[PDB]
């Protein structure tokens, strides 16, 4: 799965070589980020909480229709609230995943594979998760560098989204 | 003509689209200008002072101005007060343009013809816009003031 | 192919909860360890042409029927053969200290090799005398107090020594 | 711009009165717009000609038709080549700040010329309304203005 | 994503039968099978011309040969098809052919290597480049190899090889890794001082000599211009009639 | 595939001789300036899909025809088709600023491209009046700042949309 | 070829997906080790004169019949130690390419593709010129963690030789 | 500036040129912090007239020696009322731009009008300076150097 | 002249002795003549390749050098090669003497005349003279090369 130090050696596996400098290079780029990348994994898992219900009850102001609607799909009831807080605290936890492993790998593996063809049959519309995201980024509280971190992959999922 | 004008015909006569270097040169006139407007100013305000002082600095209390010097009879005295006002008048001119074209067009065109032909002396002029030089130099300050050496000295040049 | 970040990742997704600080203070002092990886990592490779030939001696000195005739090492393509993937153990060896969990040793050094090793003929047995020989070379040079900065490479050098061991094993 | 105030300044026996010291000021802090919209109209100047032979041959196709002057590849490669040396006038225009080095070269006789070499003269300001058009598109609201300028000044001058 | 827009295909040699098997000369290639073992003899055979087809013989070299992949086909692990993606999907094939070639050429440039044909048009060669761009250049070296026209016609553990080229040029040798309009970024035209006495005289350099000014310059500009004029008026002078023509007011 | 210190060398290697203290110079700005490209690089592939539908609320709505029945891209999959490939104008200048050189972007991008979109019927032109709309949109967002440390990046802003006006000259 | 700006660019073509944080990653570690690398290269290149003559009289040292036995491919013609600065001046122009490439692309394509084949042919004995390189890594008189920088792309054309 | 462009192009047979309208759009931006620079010193009148003509008869006791002109209460009172005319008509030309208010108001008969009156010339000149060096101090440092290049002008055209 | 003679010259005609100030002017000059030297005996080093590398710059592969311009006569490049050495050495004892009074006597006295008595472009003369003002500047350094820039300037104002 995409990381990269994976990235160094699946591309030094197929051509059958050993690592060259040219591999080994990556790794030592890597750390100088990764210093940055577990600084706001700290500030994600803190903050978790608050960001979750901070975030599903954004997308309820924006989308009034969705509480008030009664379908399976829709978070009419409390069982559909109890899957919204279900499913966009699913999306904290593999962007968290993605900041400690340096790559979009476990974003690209466990979240965003496959998502045109699951919102299609549950008629999930995609919009109502990039409306949560946009509400994680910008009231996260990071700072520096690491809030320049987290702000990649969310922004990553976002595209990924539409 | 200009930096500016100068710098479109010598990119004009190549047929040349203004180049990285010509954009330079225009940004540094573009930099230049502030003080180039400043110093036009302030020698605006007191070219009769800068001209007074000049005379009295060079050639004042001299044999220029008893009898038989140049600058003995009243209207020749007038007339060098007009030479000197010309010089720094066109060198304010030629500072403001940046580009010594106007003193080459408008001053130095057939100077030394009409100064050989009245016996007007080449060296007293050269000293008294040396003069001029060093006053205004000191009156605008030595940022400007070598800008406004350089079309004066250019002035004494062509005329020698 | 894991990590020791991708497999902390990993079992923390199957129990399905969020990263605890302390296991984020753990792979802080791997990115803290991570430059010393990188050094160890680059002299084995620069001398990875050197130890195959030096540990090969070895290996065909202290069992010589091997390159005599009826050993499996005889003919010159056979012994291009135990040249060809002496240095692949070095290839995977070096993968796996980079990575730093031996999850990308055991798909291609470990796997299915003991199961050719019968089918072939081979000496299995004959295989893990010399990748200690490696081990022995390998470790002596990435530890080798010559050069940089004096540091504790000691816990390095002896899970390096460990993936060598691992790759004796499921030959052996 | 420089020349217009120093020969006006030059015709009387006065200075650089200070007001004309503040326009060179402030032409002196907006060269640098000028340099980026002259830079701008440099580097994209085939598209520009592209788009103002379109428009023209569009617009009137007479040149196109063989009574007209621009009938063959040869005199449509000059036709756009004229295009050209008109574009090349006008980034000269905006550098310069004033229209004076864009009518010594490209004005001051040019109806004369055009008669004497057949073209009429209302194609060529079709054309150089089209260039306008064309940079208009290209350029930002603050900086087609500003071109617009002297695109206008030509558009105005070759009727 | 998208499926593949319908493409004419053109006649060429391999879309017909061509019956038997004990009829065919003997220039159609050797048709190496890995399950023919036997000795070692076909086994280093099979790999050597199985280079062959992927870096046209020259280039196999020492250090292009992956040589864990062929460590692997020995052993049987892998099928030839595998073993032809292993090689397709290196990027000592990369810097070979797939930088230094194009989106539009890289279709044709594989197709005669992994498939053995030439593209039949240029249409197909556009319908490819799509493939490769969104996919990448492995997804579509993927889709050439699982396409039913491959598994149709040389199956799982066969090299592949020109089908029926009964009176044309060998692909390797009439196509190159690089075509011309590349010619220039990876060879050495420029250095050579051979090929600059042809371009002396060429009409391109005649164009480049000419000084600013000429329409010359701008005919290249003019051709793409376009805009021709309308012609004059099919209606006789004699029908104006100029006298009530004028509108008064 | 070249780059800035690729070409650097590629030139002069023609020329056979070592790299001058200039060139050394030189480059030692291209490292110094590296970490200000990277922000840039980062914030276009962010707002990369915003970009594309943004561009293509005006690509259509200015020239109306062409998703009106008749037009190239009036069918739901002809319609796909310039979304499809939009983004692959940001694909691959994204691909160029990131190697700082246009040369990864002529051999795959722009090689072909004229020549298809006569072959296919598409208007040629129809596409160079939307990628400097995409320009447009893509120094506007590489420029602006959010969250980010006060920094100079005109140099870049300029040589990025010059690899705009490259994308849009081959193929209009 | 080679590099590691150029490898995360041929992984993310691949794939047909965006530049990632990941190549996006690989990137930032190269800018730290190349401030590091193109001081490795002014060491070797003021040096270089030194370099080539301390080099190929030190191969003769060794091989003291290199410079006796009358033949095409041996140096002791006159012929042969003009094509022996040649030989070995062309080592010390693409271990300088190496350097400021960060990769081993330049070193992997220009020298030692197909070097097999050509030494051979001519029989040109690859003992002679890894005699020369260890003489190079020794000489060289850089220090800190520039001299590590040349001492791997000289020791990786090493290993390409045996 | 409206006027003194107006005129210049009404000397030739042209419209107003983009650059000149690009110096209207300045001024026009420029005219508010003018109208400040003129609420200042329509504000500070008496004290900058007074330490203006104090400042001059420091430097020149001459006027107001029994042998000058400036001799006495009433002659004095018209000295600072000279001094005060100057300053509104430099307030003048500070709001329209021109100078052309100073000019056919204060400036283009003064050399006669003084020479009949027995007044120096240099000394109304000296006052002016003395002006211009009190209305900088009272003033923001560039906005001084805008009031104070006019100060300038009155200055150089009164010698 | 010198900057020694000029000091001395200007205290002899006022009948002043030598005062403060002027021993400050030439203390100042005894500091900077070791730059002076060492600056003047590195362009006498190279000057050929000084001029090589400005016509490469500046006046080469133009249409200076094509049929029709100044240049295509090969007795005329080698009078322009002498040209552009006579100014690199003429500011080189200027450079030395720290006064440019030579470079107005010997240099600048008829030049113009000349060049525009052959049709001699005044223009490319004065870009060929800034690079080889920036070549120079490069070559001996920034602190030296202020000193040669002003002569070499001097030359490039006195012929426009
Ligand atoms: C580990 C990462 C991960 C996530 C996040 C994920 C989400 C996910 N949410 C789903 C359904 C759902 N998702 C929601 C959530 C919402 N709908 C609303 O009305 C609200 C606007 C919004 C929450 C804020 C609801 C209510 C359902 C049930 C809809 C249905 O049953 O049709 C489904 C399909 C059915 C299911 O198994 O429950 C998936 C796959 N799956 C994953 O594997
Ligand atoms: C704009 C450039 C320009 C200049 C300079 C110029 C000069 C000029 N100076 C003249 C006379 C004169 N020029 C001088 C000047 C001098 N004699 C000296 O002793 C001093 C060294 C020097 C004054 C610094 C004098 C004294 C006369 C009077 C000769 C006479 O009229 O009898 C005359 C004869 C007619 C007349 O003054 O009205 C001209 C044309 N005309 C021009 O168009
Ligand atoms: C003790 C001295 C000694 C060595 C070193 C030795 C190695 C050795 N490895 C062999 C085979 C092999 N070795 C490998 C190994 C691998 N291929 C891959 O692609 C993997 C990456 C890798 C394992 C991780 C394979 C695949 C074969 C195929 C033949 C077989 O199954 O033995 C054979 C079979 C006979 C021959 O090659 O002539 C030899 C001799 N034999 C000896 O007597
Ligand atoms: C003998 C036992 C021993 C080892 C192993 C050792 C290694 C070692 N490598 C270091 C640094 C380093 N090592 C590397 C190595 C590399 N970085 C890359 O990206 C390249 C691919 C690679 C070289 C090919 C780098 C870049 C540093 C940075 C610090 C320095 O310059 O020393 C340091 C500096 C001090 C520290 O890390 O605490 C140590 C300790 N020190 C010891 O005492
Ligand atoms: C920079 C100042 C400048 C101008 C203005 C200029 C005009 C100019 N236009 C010319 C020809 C031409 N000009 C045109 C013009 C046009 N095509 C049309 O139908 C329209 C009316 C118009 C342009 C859209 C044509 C058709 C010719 C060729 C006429 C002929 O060959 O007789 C020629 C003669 C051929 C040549 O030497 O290029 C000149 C000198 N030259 C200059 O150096
Ligand atoms: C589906 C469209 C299509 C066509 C038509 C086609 C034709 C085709 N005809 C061929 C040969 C041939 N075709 C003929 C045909 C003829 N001889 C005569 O006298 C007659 C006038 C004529 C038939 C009516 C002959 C004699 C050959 C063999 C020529 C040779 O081998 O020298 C061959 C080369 C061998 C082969 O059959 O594979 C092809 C590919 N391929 C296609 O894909
Ligand atoms: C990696 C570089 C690369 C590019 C850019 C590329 C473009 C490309 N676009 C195509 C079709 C197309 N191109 C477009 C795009 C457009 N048509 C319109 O109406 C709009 C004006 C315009 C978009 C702004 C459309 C709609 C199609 C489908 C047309 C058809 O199927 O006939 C085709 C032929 C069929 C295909 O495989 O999809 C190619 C090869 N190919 C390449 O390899
Ligand atoms: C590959 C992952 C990665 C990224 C994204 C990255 C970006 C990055 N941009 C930086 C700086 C910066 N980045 C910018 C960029 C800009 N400022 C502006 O006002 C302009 C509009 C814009 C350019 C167009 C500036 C101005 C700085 C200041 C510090 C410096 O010069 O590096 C720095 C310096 C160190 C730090 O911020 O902690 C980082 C980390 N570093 C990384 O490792
Ligand atoms: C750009 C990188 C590059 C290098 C370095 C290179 C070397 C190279 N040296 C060669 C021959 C040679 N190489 C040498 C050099 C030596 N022999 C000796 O006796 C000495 C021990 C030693 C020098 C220290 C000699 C004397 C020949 C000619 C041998 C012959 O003609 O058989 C040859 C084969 C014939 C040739 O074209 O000249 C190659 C390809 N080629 C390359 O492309
Ligand atoms: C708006 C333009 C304007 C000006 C400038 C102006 C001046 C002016 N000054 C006057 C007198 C005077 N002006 C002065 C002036 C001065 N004392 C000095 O020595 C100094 C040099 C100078 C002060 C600046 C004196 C002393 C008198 C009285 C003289 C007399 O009464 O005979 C008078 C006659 C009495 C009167 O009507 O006030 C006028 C009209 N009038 C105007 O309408
Ligand atoms: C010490 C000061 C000094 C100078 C400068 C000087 C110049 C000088 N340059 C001359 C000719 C020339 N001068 C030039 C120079 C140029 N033309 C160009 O196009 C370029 C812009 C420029 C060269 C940079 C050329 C081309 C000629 C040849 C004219 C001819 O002889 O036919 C001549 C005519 C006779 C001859 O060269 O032998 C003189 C006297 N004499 C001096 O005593």
């Amino acid at each position: 799965v995409k990381t990269p130090i994976t990235e160094a050696i699946a591309a030094a596996d197929t051509q059958g070589r050993f690592l060259g400098n040219t591999e080994l290079q990556s790794a030592r780029g890597r750390y100088e980020r990764a210093a940055a990348s577990l600084e706001a994994a700290r500030g994600l898992t803190s903050n978790a909480q608050r960001l979750i219900d901070g975030a599903t009850q954004a997308v309820y102001q924006k989308f009034p229709y969705t509480t008030q609607t009664p379908g399976p799909q829709f978070a009419a009831d409390s069982r559909g609230k109890s899957k919204c807080a279900r499913d966009v605290g699913h999306y904290l936890r593999i962007i968290t995943y993605s900041l400690v492993a340096g790559g979009t790998g476990p974003l690209d593996e466990y979240l965003i594979a496959g998502l045109a063809e699951i919102n299609s049959t549950f008629d999930l519309s995609p919009s109502w998760y990039v409306e949560a995201l946009k509400h994680i980024k910008a009231n996260h509280g990071l700072s520096g560098q690491a809030a320049n971190e987290a702000n990649t992959y969310i922004d990553y999922a976002i595209n990924a989204l539409s | 003509q200009d930096a500016i004008t100068a710098v479109i015909n010598s990119a004009d006569v190549q047929g040349k689209y203004l180049d990285t270097a010509a954009l330079e040169k225009l940004k540094a006139y573009f930099s230049t200008g502030e003080l180039r407007v400043r110093a036009a100013t302030t020698i605006s305000a007191n070219a009769a002072a800068i001209v007074k002082e000049a005379v009295a600095k060079s050639l004042l209390y001299s044999d220029i101005t008893r009898p038989g010097g140049n600058m003995y009879t009243t209207r020749r005295y007038a007339a060098c007060i007009r030479d000197l006002d010309y010089y720094l008048r066109y060198a304010t001119y030629a500072m403001l343009a940046g580009d010594p074209s106007i003193l080459d067009e408008r001053v130095l065109n057939g100077l030394k013809e009409t100064y050989n032909s009245l016996g007007v002396p080449v060296g007293a002029t050269v000293q008294a816009i040396q003069a001029i030089k060093e006053v205004t130099a000191s009156l605008v300050g030595a940022d400007a003031g070598k800008e406004m050496g350089i079309y004066l000295d250019y002035i004494s040049s062509g005329l020698s | 192919t894991l990590d020791v970040f991708t497999k902390v990742v990993s079992q923390a997704d199957s129990r399905g909860e969020f990263l605890s600080n302390e296991q984020l203070d753990a792979l802080a002092n791997v990115v803290k360890e991570g430059n010393k990886r990188l050094d160890v990592v680059n002299r084995i490779t620069s001398n990875a042409s050197a130890i195959v030939t030096n540990a090969a001696r070895a290996l065909f000195e202290e069992q010589p029927q091997l390159i005599a005739p009826g050993g499996n090492a005889y003919t010159n393509r056979r012994m291009a053969a135990c040249l060809r993937d002496m240095e692949i153990i070095l290839r995977y060896v070096t993968y796996a200290i980079l990575a730093g969990d031996a999850s990308v040793l055991d798909d291609r050094c470990l796997n299915g090799l003991r199961e050719t090793y019968q089918a072939l003929g081979t000496p299995g047995s004959s295989v893990a005398v010399g990748v200690q020989k490696m081990k022995d070379a390998a470790v002596g040079i990435a530890n080798d107090p010559n050069g940089i900065t004096k540091g504790d490479c000691s816990q390095l050098i002896s899970e390096v020594a460990s993936y060598f061991d691992r790759a004796a094993a499921a030959v052996g | 711009i420089v020349t217009k105030s120093i020969v006006n300044a030059d015709a009387e026996a006065r200075y650089l009165s200070p007001g004309e010291l503040d326009r060179i000021k402030s032409f002196v802090a907006g060269g640098q717009q000028r340099l980026r919209i002259a830079q701008a109209l440099t580097d994209n100047r085939e598209r520009l000609v592209k788009q103002a032979g379109d428009q023209l041959f569009q617009k009137r196709p007479d040149v196109v038709s063989p009574g007209g002057n621009a009938y063959g590849q040869e005199m449509t490669a000059t036709c756009l080549r004229d295009l050209d040396y008109y574009l090349r006038l006008v980034t000269y225009g905006i550098v310069a700040g004033d229209v004076t080095p864009i009518e010594e070269i490209g004005v001051i006789g040019v109806r004369e010329m055009y008669k004497s070499l057949g073209t009429p003269i209302e194609a060529v300001g079709e054309g150089v309304r089209a260039l306008k058009n064309a940079a208009s598109t290209l350029l930002s609201a603050e900086d087609a203005a500003e071109a617009g300028s002297y695109f206008d000044y030509v558009v105005g001058a070759l009727q | 994503a998208l499926p593949l827009l319908q493409y004419k295909p053109s006649s060429q040699n391999h879309r017909v039968t061509s019956f038997g098997a004990a009829d065919q000369n003997e220039d159609t290639p050797y048709i190496y099978r890995i399950e023919d073992v036997s000795s070692y003899t076909d086994i280093q055979n099979i790999i050597w011309a199985s280079y062959r087809q992927v870096f046209s013989e020259h280039e196999i070299l020492k250090f292009n040969r992956q040589k864990t992949l062929e460590s692997q086909v020995k052993n049987g692990s892998i099928s030839v098809r595998d073993f032809i993606r292993g090689l397709a999907k290196s990027e000592a094939f990369y810097r070979l052919v797939v930088s230094v070639n194009n989106n539009y050429r890289l279709v044709d440039i594989t197709l005669k290597r992994l498939l053995g044909r030439s593209s039949y048009n240029k249409d197909e060669q556009i319908a490819w480049s799509i493939v490769i761009g969104t996919k990448g250049f492995s997804g579509f070296v993927d889709a050439l190899i699982d396409s039913e026209e491959y598994t149709k016609n040389f199956g799982e553990n066969i090299v592949p090889y020109q089908r029926k080229r009964m009176e044309g040029r060998p692909h390797n040798l009439v196509t190159p890794r690089y075509g011309e309009d590349f010619q220039e970024k990876a060879g050495t035209v420029q250095t050579d001082w051979r090929f600059t006495l042809d371009k002396f005289y060429s009409r391109k350099s005649q164009e480049k000599q000419l000084r600013e000014g000429d329409p010359r310059k701008f005919a290249d500009l003019a051709a793409s211009v376009g805009n021709q004029g309308n012609y004059a008026q099919r209606i006789s002078a004699f029908d104006i009639d100029y006298l009530n023509a004028v509108p008064n007011r």
